[PDB]
């Protein structure tokens, strides 16, 4: 397949924040509760 | 007289898996006997056999609710 | 009819790649938190 | 035992259906109900492929009993050859509803 | 009863670019109006349900 | 199997219009006879508390969560009896 | 302008006004069954038959009236309808395994024997037998309605379609009437619990196909149904066929051969 | 605009979108669950210290991959986009029916959450057997819920094989017979016929389980002459059907990806390949009772299914060796769509050879109920499933968005994702034959070891599924317009631009009779 | 019981359980054969420049892997087929002993001459006796007379319940109002372990299953004193 060059070329800093931050949405969340399980056992 | 049982035999008429209908048969045939001999007047030694047999096969909880039904007039099957 | 043609036949905007980030984020992130939330909400009830 | 008042499609009949009804009297097929027949597919005697615009796709079963069909876009023009088997099809634009 | 077919066609034919369930009329957008209406509001009021369902009481 | 009648020679409106009114309806007629003739109210068994029967695991969500959906006092039963 | 035959519909609310009403009705069995309230189940069965009903009447718009259904399109709906009918085939299927898995191996809580101990079956030869006449009889009925449609017959297609239509109302009524009758419930063991829910779904089969043939009948009133051009008409007979001979089924089986 | 267009679709590309949107969404929900059993598994003991919770987590994981992530991507989403496309057709037969096939699943997914959230959720296993599922063991609203859940889906996929099925018997040119339509549309076709049969079944079954639960019936219960057996027969009868038909879409998808990417115009034996996604459909509504091995079955009875469920091994392996003798002499471009299905044939080739062991009811009494079935299954269908997705998602994703993506990014996804469920999966055979059982929460002391790397595993993965989804940001945020792709002579999808305009094939395509 | 790191099957404690070992090799060999044939021809397809694009022939090579397979089918199914008959063969028990499933443990029946009967709870790990095994003690076990044909009856009084011993080649389901037989026959003396193996609910993964396997002169004493 062949296209055309990216008309908003994603430099390597960008793919860095925008890994940096979908690793993010995901990992926090989950790692708040799992942190926290102890807390929720019993209470 | 006869007996002498360790366990229950094989049973060419139940040779599958599913044995209720094993400890079920011999539970009917127990009482049918025990009905027969305590009416005409003879012997319910002679219904030893069945009573052997569906005491090793029959569930004791299952022999239980039987009884029990028997008793209340509840019980589905024919004796 | 509708726009057609590269990022016009989809339901979100794909017109600045730090909003869309953060939607991505947000529909992705939302889906795999839920499971996490619902096993606290059960340990919290009792 | 019998009487009438049920109407027919030729007095009742409306819109795309009345056009599909009318067009197949005419022995004709404006919206491509038929599978057509081909020519030979020669340089002289190609397959004319109607067309309502400037280029139409065109599958070829190169073979009776190919399971494969070949794809392509016949352009206004002159006659192309399917990219297979080479036979010749020729697009003859516009029209339809007059 | 007579055949008033032709009139139903041409009324539904009417070039106005209404999609079909409102191309009937004021009545069809009333009726839309209940049907969407009672949708979204029995889906909230589900939700709502949800919400109560979710918890113990005791 | 052919039945016992014939026609064949073309199925038509008024060929099903016959059957209809010929073999049909008179059926319906006959059976109608036969049934609003053997009804009559069949005296009710004697009420046993078989535990098959009367069915109760979770209480019907209307009533008083022990009546059937269309209970007929008459010959249904209830878990502890006929009513009164 | 479009050069095919098939038919590209206007974007329509009913898909997801359906979508929610399901929601809505699933949602209300559950609140009545366990939360003692029937407002959720109101308001789905309400948006249920409000979608249903607007759908099928732009359905009606978009082929007696815009003429959208060429030869091929009518082909497709009549794809569409057979392959619904053999789903529905299915699941009566699952009922009728149900049945005949209990019956065929009567377990000892029945008395290991069929019918159960303590239960006192419908007389098959009475009002069953009735209820079979009364939907054989409604579909020769409804196939002279179809010849008279297509020998281009208005009174006798009216005529015939009403008399299949009371005939599916009498059996409707008589099937209540059984139920009602009943010295058995659906509380009664496995032999209730088949009897009632197969006949019952197949019940409102019969409410559905009798609906669906009332839809006809207005139709053909309104001149709708050309002697041609009919399949509202073919697709309910086709149905009705069906559930007429769901019912033999039911008959032999539950009726005639599980007494 | 956005209302019209978004909710009121009646346009295959436009649904099929909203399908892969769900089912992406679904996908991480799945992948949440999954990542909860095996942290409770991760070390001995308890984590979650509230094994209805675990049960909860199980059960919900496999209805969210198989009902809510599989089946409305490949079906829905895939199927929507693909199959009009691919027979130069306008649209599917019932455009507006297709949008409610869409919207069902929603509402159907909020009942299954609702079942979780509710009373102590519905911890059944995906097979909700009484009367572990009954008013008694799980008194109260979930698994009324996750029955309602089933309901809704049952009915969107039921629908929607009604419109598969006639729009490929209908909608074709009137030149091409069935025997000249793609092996996906084939794959599709048969997958609905499947979903036809099955689901009503299904269906019957769950409403009687309803039944026993709120109206007093016994269907299930011995008390009043009922068989909690029979409730397993009319699952599987459903569910073996099912297994196949979350399968058939991938095989299709894997034809068209092995072919294209070895350059060529067609895949080995076509009719071949035809006959073997016939027979294997057939075949799989006659093997259903080899999910009920140790329920006390006659000795035939078992002799009969063990022997019908190995036949299938047959036309399968004509599948087999037809992708290979597909990329024989074939010039290889090494995409990340093509690693995909090469991951695919020998992953589905693994976990299918362990069915076959699993087929023999001997062994199966000892192998039933272990870890040896989930690796079994993680392996065909898991993975053979998931990797057929990916495949189809990298090898398509130009055409649904007009956007490429990285290749390198996608290569290294792929590895990740390769090395973690081999690593989650592999060892738990190790803990099936060594008998630890499948639903337990906890283990004894010596399967510590396995199931230890089984969680490291779990992890990979996750890392994987992160990446992805930033490679989809990618291409969105750099946005590399698609020019030109290869082979279009034979892969009729691409050769309206990418992405095809909303109408597509408004003037049929012209294909002579001769 | 498994061991540490196992990757098989746990050591035959009776003769099908042996036999099963050997079955599983046979097969076991056929899906290395068959699987790393796949992984290689793969390989062998994408490592040559050279090409071959043009239409292939099929009906001739697919005779073949149609006719191999089959075959291969065959010759797995005849020793699985075997093995399933002769698990079925008439055996003629001297003891029938049942086992009932409860939410969530087992209970025991010998009811052929003495009404014996117990329940069989597994060991809480903070009560365990140092060297004893977490979750698969139970206080009462299951004590049989080794070398001896017994009939096993297992049902259950709630939901499904399966009572299996993987060392003897065991799994039969538990089933309310059902009553399934198997036989057992222990080659050895010794604790033989096993595992509830249907869900049943909370404490699925508590439930297990420990059978005491001794002289019959030592059954005999110990079902006396257990009156
Ligand atoms: C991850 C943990 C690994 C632990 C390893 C063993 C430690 C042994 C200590 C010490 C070893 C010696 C002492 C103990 C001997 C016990 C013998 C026994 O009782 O015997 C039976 C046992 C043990 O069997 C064995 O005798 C182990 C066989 C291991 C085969 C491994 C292939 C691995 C490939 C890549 C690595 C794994 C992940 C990817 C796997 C990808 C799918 C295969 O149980 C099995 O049956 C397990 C396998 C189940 C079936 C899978 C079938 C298809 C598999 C692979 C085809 C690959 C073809 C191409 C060739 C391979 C190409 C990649
Ligand atoms: C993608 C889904 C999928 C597919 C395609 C399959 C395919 C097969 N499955 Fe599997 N199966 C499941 C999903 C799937 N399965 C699931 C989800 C379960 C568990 C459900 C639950 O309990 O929750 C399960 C459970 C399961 C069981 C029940 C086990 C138990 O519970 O005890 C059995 C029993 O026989 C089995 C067998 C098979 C077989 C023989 C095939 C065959 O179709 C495979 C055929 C393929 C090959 C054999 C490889 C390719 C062939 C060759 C290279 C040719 C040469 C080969 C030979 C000569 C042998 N499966
Ligand atoms: C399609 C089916 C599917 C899929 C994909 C998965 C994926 C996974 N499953 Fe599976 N699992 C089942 C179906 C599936 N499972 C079923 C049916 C059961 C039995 C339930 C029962 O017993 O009742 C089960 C049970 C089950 C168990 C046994 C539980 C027990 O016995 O107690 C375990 C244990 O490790 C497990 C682990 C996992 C893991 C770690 C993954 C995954 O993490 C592996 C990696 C896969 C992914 C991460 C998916 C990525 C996909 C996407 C995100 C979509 C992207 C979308 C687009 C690009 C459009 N699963
Ligand atoms: C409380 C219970 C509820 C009851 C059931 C519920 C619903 C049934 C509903 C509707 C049907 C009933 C009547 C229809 C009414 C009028 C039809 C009008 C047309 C008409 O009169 O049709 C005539 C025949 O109808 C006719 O005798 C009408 C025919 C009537 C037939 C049945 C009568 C049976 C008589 C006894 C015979 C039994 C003997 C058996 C013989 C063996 C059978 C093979 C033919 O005439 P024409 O000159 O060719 O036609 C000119 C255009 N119309
Ligand atoms: C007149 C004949 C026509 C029958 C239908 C007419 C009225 C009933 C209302 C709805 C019925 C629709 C389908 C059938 C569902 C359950 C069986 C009902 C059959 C029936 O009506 O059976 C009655 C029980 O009513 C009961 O519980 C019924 C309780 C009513 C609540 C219905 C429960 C709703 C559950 C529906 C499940 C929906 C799932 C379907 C999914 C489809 C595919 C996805 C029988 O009466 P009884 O007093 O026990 O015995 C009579 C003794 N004199
Ligand atoms: C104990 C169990 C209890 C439960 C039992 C309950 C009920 C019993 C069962 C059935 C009875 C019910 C109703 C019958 C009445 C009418 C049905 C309608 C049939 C009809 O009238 O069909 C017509 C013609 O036949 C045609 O369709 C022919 C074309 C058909 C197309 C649809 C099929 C496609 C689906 C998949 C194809 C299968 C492939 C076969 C090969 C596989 C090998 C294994 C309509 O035309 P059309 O579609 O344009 O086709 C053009 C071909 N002439
Ligand atoms: C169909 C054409 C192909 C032909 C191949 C044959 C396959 C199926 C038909 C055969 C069905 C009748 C067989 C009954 C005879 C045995 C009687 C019996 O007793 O079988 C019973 C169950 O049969 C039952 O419900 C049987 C219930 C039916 C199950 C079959 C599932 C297929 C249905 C779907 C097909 C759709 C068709 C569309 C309809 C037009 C109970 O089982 P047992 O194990 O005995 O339990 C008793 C124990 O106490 C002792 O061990
Ligand atoms: C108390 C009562 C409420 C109960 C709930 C259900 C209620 C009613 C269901 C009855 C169904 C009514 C359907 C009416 C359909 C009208 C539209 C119609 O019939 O549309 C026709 C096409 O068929 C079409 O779409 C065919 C459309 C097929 C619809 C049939 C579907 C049956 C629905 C069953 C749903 C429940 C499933 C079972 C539950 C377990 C229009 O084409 P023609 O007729 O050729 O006209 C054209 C000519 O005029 C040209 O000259
Ligand atoms: C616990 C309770 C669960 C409840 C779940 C309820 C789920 C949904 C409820 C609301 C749905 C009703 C809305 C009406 C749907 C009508 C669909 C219809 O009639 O669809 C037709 C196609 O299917 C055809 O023909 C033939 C097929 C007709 C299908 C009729 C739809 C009935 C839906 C129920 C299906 C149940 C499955 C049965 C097996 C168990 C028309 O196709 P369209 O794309 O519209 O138009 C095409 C145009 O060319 C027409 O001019
Ligand atoms: C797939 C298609 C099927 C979808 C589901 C079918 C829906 C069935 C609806 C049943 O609804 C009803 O429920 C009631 C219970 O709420 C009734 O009222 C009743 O119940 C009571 C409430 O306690 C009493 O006050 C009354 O006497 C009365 O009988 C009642 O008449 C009836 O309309
Ligand atoms: C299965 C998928 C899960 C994958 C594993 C997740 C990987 C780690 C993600 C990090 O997440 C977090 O890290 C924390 C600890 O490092 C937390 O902070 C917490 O801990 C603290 C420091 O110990 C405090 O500063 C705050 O109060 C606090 O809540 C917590 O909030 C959380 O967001
Ligand atoms: C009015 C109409 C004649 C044609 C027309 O509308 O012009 C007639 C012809 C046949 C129809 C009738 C048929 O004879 C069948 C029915 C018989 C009657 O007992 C009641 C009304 C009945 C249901 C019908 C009502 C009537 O208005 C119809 C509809
Ligand atoms: C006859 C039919 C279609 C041929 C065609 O018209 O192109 C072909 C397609 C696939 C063929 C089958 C498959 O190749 C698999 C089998 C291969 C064996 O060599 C013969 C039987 C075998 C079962 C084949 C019989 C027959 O030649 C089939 C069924
Ligand atoms: Cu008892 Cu699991
Ligand atoms: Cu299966
Ligand atoms: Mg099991
Ligand atoms: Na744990
Ligand atoms: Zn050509």
């Amino acid at each position: 397949i062949t296209a055309k060059p990216a008309k908003t070329p994603t430099s390597p800093k960008e793919q860095a924040i925008g890994l940096s931050v979908t690793f993010l949405s995901f990992l926090l969340p989950a790692g708040w509760v799992l942190y926290h399980l102890d807390n929720y056992k019993k209470s | 007289k006869i007996k002498n049982y360790q366990t229950a035999p094989f049973d060419s008429r139940f040779p599958n898996q599913n044995q209720t209908r094993n400890c079920w048969q011999n539970y009917l045939d127990f009482h049918r006997c025990e009905k027969a001999m305590t009416a005409k007047g003879g012997d319910v030694s002679v219904c030893e056999w069945y009573r052997r047999v569906y005491k090793s096969l029959c569930p004791i909880s299952w022999v239980s609710t039987w009884d029990d039904r028997r008793a209340e007039g509840t019980f589905p099957g024919k004796i | 009819h509708y726009e057609e043609g590269p990022g016009k036949n989809i339901p979100f905007s794909v017109e600045n790649k730090w909003r869309l980030l953060a939607m991505m984020t947000l529909f992705f992130g939302s889906g795999f938190a839920a499971p996490f939330f619902i096993v606290r909400h059960q340990l919290l009830k009792k | 035992a019998s009487g009438g008042g049920v109407p027919t499609d030729e007095e009742q009949a409306t819109g795309l259906e009345r056009e599909v009804m009318l067009a197949a009297r005419k022995g004709q097929d404006p919206y491509n109900i038929l599978a057509p027949k081909a020519t030979s597919g020669t340089k002289e005697d190609p397959n004319l492929v109607p067309s309502i615009t400037n280029k139409r796709i065109v599958g070829c079963i190169c073979e009776e009993d190919n399971s494969t069909v070949i794809w392509f876009w016949l352009h206004k023009g002159e006659a192309q050859r399917c990219p297979s088997c080479g036979t010749h099809y020729k697009l003859v634009p516009h029209q339809l509803a007059h | 009863f007579e055949n008033r077919v032709a009139e139903k066609q041409k009324l539904f034919q009417e070039d106005n670019g209404l999609p079909v369930h409102l191309k009937g009329g004021a009545t069809d957008n009333i009726l839309y109006r209940v049907t969407m209406t009672l949708c979204l509001g029995g889906t909230l009021y589900s939700l709502y349900c949800l919400g109560w369902a979710s918890f113990p009481h005791k | 199997a052919s039945a016992a009648k014939g026609d064949h020679g073309g199925t038509g409106a008024r060929t099903w219009r016959f059957l209809t009114f010929g073999l049909a309806l008179p059926s319906v007629a006959l059976c109608t006879l036969n049934s609003w003739l053997h009804s009559g109210h069949r005296e009710r068994p004697a009420f046993i508390p078989y535990h098959h029967l009367r069915i109760r695991t979770k209480p019907f969500s209307w009533g008083d969560g022990n009546h059937t959906f269309f209970h007929n006092p008459r010959v249904n039963p209830l878990p502890t009896g006929y009513e009164k | 302008h479009q050069t095919h035959a098939y038919h590209m519909v206007n974007p329509s609310p009913w898909p997801l006004t359906g979508a929610l009403s399901a929601l809505l009705m699933t949602s209300g069995l559950t609140m009545w069954f366990h939360f003692n309230s029937m407002t959720l189940l109101m308001i789905g069965l309400t948006t249920n038959m409000l979608t249903m009903y607007q759908w099928w009447r732009d359905v009606i718009r978009e082929s007696t009236f815009q003429g959208h259904h060429t030869p091929a399109v009518q082909k497709g709906l009549r794809y569409g309808m057979i392959l619904f009918i053999i789903s529905e085939v299915l699941f009566f299927t699952g009922f009728f395994w149900a049945f005949y898995h209990s019956s065929l191996a009567p377990t000892p809580e029945l008395g290991g024997c069929w019918p159960p101990t303590g239960i006192h079956p419908l007389n098959p030869l009475e009002v069953p037998l009735l209820n079979t006449s009364v939907l054989l009889a409604s579909g020769v009925s409804i196939t002279w309605a179809h010849h008279s449609l297509m020998e281009g017959d208005r009174k006798h297609m009216l005529q015939a379609l009403f008399i299949t239509i009371t005939l599916g109302v009498y059996f409707t009524l008589l099937q209540a009437s059984e139920y009602y009758e009943a010295p058995f419930t659906i509380s009664d063991g496995v032999y209730g619990s088949t009897f009632f829910v197969a006949t019952g779904f197949h019940g409102l089969h019969v409410i559905i196909g009798s609906t669906f043939l009332i839809v006809c009948f207005f139709r053909q009133l309104k001149f709708h149904f050309t002697s041609n051009h009919h399949f509202g008409f073919e697709a309910a007979a086709w149905y009705w066929h069906f559930v007429d001979v769901v019912w033999l089924f039911l008959y032999v089986s539950i009726y005639w051969w599980g007494s | 605009m956005f209302i019209n267009r978004w909710l009121f679709s009646t346009n295959h590309k436009d649904i099929g979108t909203l399908y892969l949107l769900f089912g992406a969404w679904a996908g991480m929900v799945g992948t949440a669950l999954s990542l909860l059993i095996r942290a409770e598994l991760g070390q001995p003991g308890t984590l979650l210290g509230d094994d209805q919770i675990y049960n909860v987590v199980v059960t919900a994981h496999a209805f969210v991959m198989i009902f809510f992530m599989v089946m409305p991507i490949m079906i829905g989403g895939f199927g929507n986009w693909l199959v009009p496309l691919m027979i130069g057709a306008p649209d599917m037969a019932f455009p507006r029916m297709n949008n409610m096939s869409f919207w069902l699943l929603p509402p159907s997914f909020l009942l299954l959450l609702a079942s979780s959230m509710v009373e102590a959720g519905a911890g059944t296993g995906w097979t909700v057997y009484p009367p572990l599922a009954g008013n008694l063991a799980h008194a109260g609203a979930s698994v009324d819920l996750t029955i309602f859940s089933l309901h809704l889906a049952g009915v969107s996929s039921i629908l929607g094989a009604i419109n598969f099925i006639t729009t490929i018997i209908n909608m074709k040119p009137p030149a091409m017979s069935q025997y000249q339509t793609p092996l996906f549309v084939w794959s599709v076709m048969i997958t609905a016929v499947l979903l036809l049969l099955s689901l009503p079944v299904l269906a019957a079954g769950i409403t009687m389980l309803l039944t026993d639960r709120n109206l007093n019936t016994t269907f299930f219960d011995p008390a009043g002459g009922g068989d909690p057996i029979l409730y397993q027969h009319l699952f599987w009868f459903f569910g073996h059907p099912e297994v196949y038909i979350l399968i058939l879409p991938g095989f299709g998808m894997i034809s068209h990806i092995v072919t294209y990417y070895s350059g060529k115009k067609e895949p080995f034996g076509y009719m071949g390949m035809v006959w073997a996604m016939m027979s294997i459909g057939f075949l799989g509504f006659i093997v259903w009772a080899h999910h009920m091995f140790t329920v006390g079955m006659d000795v035939d009875t078992r002799a009969y299914f063990t022997s019908a469920t190995m036949i299938i091994a047959i036309p399968t392996g004509v599948k087999v060796f037809s992708w290979l003798a597909t990329l024989h002499g074939g010039n290889i471009k090494w995409s990340p769509a093509m690693m995909w299905a090469l991951g695919f044939i020998f992953l589905f080739t693994v976990g299918g050879l362990t069915g076959i062991v699993l087929a023999n009811s001997s062994l199966d009494i000892v192998l039933h109920d272990t870890y040896y079935v989930v690796a079994h299954f993680h392996y065909v269908l898991s993975m053979g499933a998931v990797f057929a997705i990916m495949g189809g998602f990298v090898h398509w994703f130009p055409l649904f968005s007009g956007y490429t993506l990285n290749d390198t990014w996608a290569k290294i996804h792929f590895a990740i994702m390769f090395v973690g469920v081999n690593m989650t999966f592999f060892p738990q055979h190790f803990l099936g034959l060594s008998g630890m059982p499948r639903r337990y929460s906890d283990y004894p002391d010596a399967y510590t070891m396995w199931n230890t790397i089984s969680s490291m595993g779990s992890f990979i993965s996750l890392t994987a599924v992160m990446l992805m989804v930033f490679i989809i940001w990618e291409a969105f945020a750099s946005k590399r317009e698609v020019l030109t792709v290869d082979l279009t002579t034979t892969n009729l999808e691409w050769l309206n631009g990418c992405p095809p305009p909303y109408h597509t094939f408004e003037e049929p395509t012209y294909v002579n009779l001769k | 019981m498994a061991y540490p790191m196992q990757l098989g099957f746990q050591d035959a404690t009776s003769p099908i359980m042996e036999e099963l070992l050997h079955f599983h090799d046979h097969t076991l060999m056929i899906v290395f054969l068959i699987s790393s044939l796949v992984l290689y021809i793969i390989s062998l397809m994408l490592t040559t420049k050279l090409t071959h694009t043009s239409t292939m022939d099929a009906q001739e090579v697919e005779t073949i892997w149609t006719i191999l397979p089959a075959i291969i089918l065959i010759l797995i199914a005849l020793p699985s087929l075997r093995i399933l008959y002769m698990m079925d063969e008439i055996n003629n028990p001297s003891l029938t002993v049942k086992t009932m499933g409860h939410q969530w443990y087992w209970s025991y029946e010998y009811t052929d001459y003495e009404d014996l009967s117990f329940d069989s709870y597994m060991i809480p790990t903070s009560e365990l006796k140092p060297g004893e095994l977490r979750l698969l003690e139970v206080d009462n076990r299951v004590v049989l007379p080794m070398e001896m044909t017994i009939r096993m009856l297992v049902s259950s009084e709630d939901v499904l319940h399966s009572w299996a011993v993987p060392s003897l080649g065991l799994k039969t389901d538990a089933i309310p109002g059902r009553l399934n037989q198997t036989t057992l026959m222990s080659s050895r003396p010794g604790l033989y372990y096993g595992q509830c193996s249907e869900i049943c609910g909370s404490n699925h993964s508590f439930m297990p299953i420990v059978l005491e396997l001794v002289p019959l002169k030592y059954f005999e004493k110990w079902s006396a004193s257990m009156l």
